[PDB]
């Protein structure tokens, strides 16, 4: 939930010493390669293909076929088998998944997994209408809240490829209302904050990049850049250096620490 | 110790500024404790807090304030190429427009003439003046201070170099501070030759004249943005990224945590001959702290082991009275005679 | 005194060491060297809790299908009831569906 696989899967590991609680452990470690919290990450500028995960692939059906009790077929599991699958990662490849998936997804035309899935293979190869109307369709629910945090990763789907058509603020508030089912949405920060960006409204977009680097484990390099350039622009001159330590923290070796800083640091400090 | 909160204020928000206590400067009494907050010289009482005036006078949010050094005038430089003087009465009598955005401010000790240094000038305003008396540096005036005399006005410049200058800005030091400049220095009121040169780098160098440093210039834990002498160079008030204000022996020597606030500390400020301090955030919140100095002792009935440096302990064993502390060097909590 | 040699001279605490022993490789995979260390603990049940060692050994051992230990258990599990008698009872019933 706060992005920490290390700990988190030393304790899953020890975890194989139940049928059951052991046999969700196992789906969550395999579930955790295309999976951990959420991934909606189609914005503009923006990109999702994993070509490495051809030994992704390779250990997804590995530890895939070690879960306990009953979880070697569920909807879950032959989904995350597909999910192994496309990532193999090659067009042809990908193709060929996502037709498994839509033996698949047509099953539960409903379901979030699957018509993600769909959404998926759809935005990388590019037919984002496709995936515009299975995530239209994933919501064709009522409202439930059981895949709540499932709910808003396909809602930012649909708030990104709304991004692609041309239109800012919608995925703004949908990024906003990400906040409601998990207080560690880093993607959802750096989006919501490149959109207000785009509508002139900067400092609050650093402190969504911030919150992001925050829930990224130390990850702020061109989110990093966007945080130092939010902090500059706005003129405030003993600013930009909190930025810097931030920045520090996630990289020590950060690039742009003389440049969008440095016009603040030295150019202030009671200016 | 105790560091008593004399008082804490979230600063009140007019004319839609950004409200931060930009720069803090003292009545030299200490009575008023005058912050440039925002836009506004918001004019407090150093014991209580009470917001005493709203002075509205600049255009931009004003970057620096100081007050008159013999106690007649507070300034108020912003970014917007003016300066606006108020009496001690807190009344605006003169704005004159300088050629750059101003960066810090200060008065002489003789007369009110407060020195304004811009981007590219000082504004020297002689107590009653519209001119702008500037100081055209090649490198651009990061700091100024009078010296408590009245004579010297050391113009700080963007090169790494304190250019201790006259109230006509004439060139005669080369303070070699290194590569960082200094954009805060200050002469202490009651010290005419020690320059507190602190940087961003969390170098604490207490310069003179010349260039030469007083104490062993600490490298802070945080990066300070405001550095200074309390209780008139004994103790040392240290604010920056720390959120906070440290007190710290004039040696370097930790004492305990003067304030307890919630953002930047960009300008501090010991109220002069008290145990305050100004304390003033980025979010504006001024806050004066009782460093109230407890002689914290031990005695086996003849060595009296008061605190005194506050790092080290000044026992005088009453029979001979010999003071002759014990150098400690940290910061002593509890103290006991056999 | 103690057991006989060097080795089981401070018995007491080797009886515990041995018991931490079987505990822990009850959940690391060593379920079998754990029955073996509280076989140790078989002459060292008389200074902890021989209803624990012996619902460790029983319970631990049967479901490790080790079919002597199986029907050793089982007449534990039946036979002088110090395993607690709902649990006695249901490895009983047990006993007469496995054995």
């Amino acid at each position: 939930y706060i992005n920490n696989p290390r700990e988190a899967l030393k304790e899953l590991n020890l975890a194989r010493k139940d049928t059951r609680w052991g046999s969700q452990a196992i789906l969550h470690m395999v579930e955790i390669y295309l999976n951990p919290d959420n991934d909606a990450v189609w914005e503009e500028k923006e990109n999702a293909d994993t070509p490495e995960s051809r030994q992704a692939v390779a250990t997804a059906r590995s530890l895939l076929k070690q879960v306990r009790g009953a979880d070697t077929t569920t909807q879950r599991y032959r989904v995350l088998e597909s999910y192994a699958i496309m990532a193999g990662k090659d067009k042809n490849e990908i193709e060929a998944s996502l037709n498994v998936l839509l033996d698949l997804a047509n099953q539960d035309p409903n379901n979030v997994p699957v018509l993600l899935a769909m959404a998926t293979g759809f935005m990388m190869l590019k037919q984002t209408p496709k995936a515009r109307n299975q995530l239209k369709r994933v919501q064709k629910i009522q409202y439930k809240p059981d895949e709540a945090e499932e709910f808003e990763r396909s809602w930012l789907l649909l708030a990104d490829i709304h991004i692609q058509g041309g239109k800012y603020d919608l995925a703004q508030d949908l990024c906003q209302k990400c906040l409601k089912y998990n207080k560690s949405c880093a993607k959802a920060w750096e989006i919501m904050g490149q959109i207000m960006e785009r509508e002139q409204a900067y400092k609050d977009a650093a402190d969504h990049y911030e919150n992001a680097w925050k829930h990224e484990n130390q990850a702020s390099a061109q989110v990093g850049f966007k945080l130092a350039f939010n902090y500059l622009k706005a003129r405030r001159y003993v600013e930009a250096v909190d930025v810097c330590h931030k920045v520090i923290k996630a990289f020590p070796d950060y690039p742009k620490i003389r440049k969008e800083i440095l016009e603040k640091a030295r150019m202030g400090l009671k200016p | 110790m105790r560091t008593v909160v004399a008082w804490q204020e979230t600063p009140p928000e007019k004319d839609g500024v950004r409200n931060v206590c930009y720069d803090l400067c003292f009545k030299p009494d200490g009575s008023q404790v005058v912050a440039g907050i925002g836009n506004r010289v918001l004019v407090y009482d150093a014991a209580d807090g009470d917001l005493l005036h709203a002075l509205k006078g600049h255009k931009d949010s004003i970057y620096c304030v100081a007050y008159a050094q013999n106690g007649k005038r507070f300034a108020s430089g912003g970014a917007d190429k003016t300066v606006i003087i108020w009496t001690s009465k807190a009344e605006g009598i003169l704005k004159y427009t300088h050629n750059d955005a101003i960066q810090c401010l200060s008065y002489n000790p003789v007369t009110q003439q407060l020195a304004s240094a811009t981007g590219s000038d000082v504004g020297l305003w002689s107590p009653e003046q519209k001119s702008v008396a500037k100081h055209k540096v090649a490198s651009r005036i990061c700091s100024i201070s009078w010296t408590a005399d009245g004579a010297y006005l050391a113009l700080g410049c963007f090169d790494g170099v304190i250019s201790i200058r006259d109230k006509g800005g004439s060139e005669k030091h080369r303070i070699e501070t290194g590569p960082s400049p200094v954009w805060s220095i200050c002469w202490n009121p009651v010290e005419t030759n020690v320059l507190c040169a602190g940087c961003f780098d969390g170098v604490l160098k207490f310069y003179m004249m010349s260039g030469q440093q007083k104490s062993k210039d600490r490298e802070l834990a945080f990066d300070p943005l405001c550095v200074s002498y309390f209780s008139s160079g004994e103790y040392i008030t240290v604010s920056g990224t720390d959120k906070t204000v440290h007190l710290y022996t004039r040696d370097g020597t930790y004492l305990t945590k003067i304030a307890d606030r919630d953002s930047w500390v960009w300008a501090v400020r010991p109220r002069p001959k008290h145990n305050f301090v100004a304390v003033g955030t980025e979010g504006g919140g001024i806050a004066m702290f009782q460093l109230i100095f407890s002689t914290v002792h031990g005695l086996y009935q003849d060595r009296y082991a008061y605190r005194d440096q506050m790092t080290d302990v000044i026992i005088q064993h009453l029979i001979t009275e010999q003071k002759v502390r014990i150098k400690c060097k940290d910061y002593v909590k509890k103290i006991a005679v056999y | 005194s103690g057991e006989a040699g060097v080795d089981s001279a401070w018995r007491g605490a080797e009886a515990y060491h041995f018991w931490l022993l079987a505990h822990r490789q009850l959940y690391a995979g060593n379920v079998d060297l754990a029955m073996r260390t509280a076989l140790h603990l078989r002459e060292y049940e008389d200074l902890l809790d021989p209803v624990e060692i012996y619902s460790f050994l029983a319970l631990a051992a049967f479901y490790n299908q080790f079919f002597g230990q199986c029907s050793k258990a089982f007449i534990k599990l039946e036979s002088m009831p110090s395993i607690p008698n709902d649990k006695r009872e249901s490895f009983a019933d047990l006993a007469m569906s496995i054995f």
